[PDB]
């Protein structure tokens, strides 16, 4: 196959070799990333604002549960199912003689 | 002696491990919106000497 | 009125025995944690020589 | 531009009507980076004034 | 002489320097929206020679 101005081979080695043997193929790499997320930070008084007048209105006759300082997070799993993280799980760190 | 119980059955890929780092509540949020360092000082090595 | 509750809530101890009840009983101590975790992704490379 | 475009935390005066004392802008790689009066000390606090 | 010091940072390219000029608060804000001159008077060019 010709690419650019060069004339290079093009091979797949899954059928001629590696086929029907218990050794994995060595081009299936393994990328690595590291995620971080803040848990319970609290923003100052200036940047606490509704983007619209019609907010996430709570039930009429109750105090809004939104302005309260948050204590949990939310994200997505591999498949996509929601899965949350709360201070409760941090018990394995802040409850130990190491503290 | 000492061995985490082997689970019965896995639903998805191998399970990750999460840690926890104390940090003052008043840290600037935007420090986390872009790529950041969990330390707070983004030293590393590539940009900066000993 | 609310300053009273603020001052009072700012009177809980800080020790694993105190965190034991605090964290579990849905109260927010004066921290802010940073969750970290590492993942791995199988990819399909294209090597040249 | 609109009635309730923004809204403060209800029960608090909005800090939007106050005269501004800082400016925000973007950096070389889009990370936010502000500048305000506090930096101008090195210019407004000097015998040359 | 007066050098600040040799930092270990080198964050993102060399870092510029910002200045500060006094100005009456009642200055027309519209003067900054388009291209302008910080001195207020656009002199210097073949605009005016005398």
């Amino acid at each position: 196959v010709v690419v650019g101005d060069r004339l290079v081979f093009l091979e797949a080695l899954e059928k001629r070799v590696y086929q029907a043997t218990q050794v994995p193929y060595p081009l299936v790499g393994n990328l690595d990333v590291t995620f971080v997320m803040p848990l319970g930070v609290f923003k100052p008084a200036a940047d606490r604002y509704a983007r619209h007048a019609g907010s996430f209105a709570p039930t009429p006759g109750l105090p809004d549960p939104r302005t309260h300082p948050p204590r949990a997070v939310h994200f997505f799993n591999k498949d996509g199912v929601p899965c949350h993280v709360t201070f409760e799980h941090a018990m394995g760190t802040l409850c130990h003689p190491s503290f | 002696q000492m061995l985490p119980q082997v689970p019965a059955g896995l639903a998805r890929g191998q399970q990750s491990v999460c840690e926890f780092i104390a940090t003052p509540v008043s840290v600037d949020l935007a420090y986390f919106r872009r790529a950041c360092n969990p330390r707070g000082r983004a030293a590393g090595e590539v940009h900066g000497e000993e | 009125n609310t300053l009273s509750y603020a001052l009072m809530a700012g009177y809980f101890k800080m020790s694993p025995v105190a965190f034991t009840h605090q964290l579990r009983r849905q109260l927010h101590p004066g921290f802010a944690l940073t969750v970290v975790r590492q993942d791995r992704f199988a990819t399909e490379n294209v090597l040249f020589a």
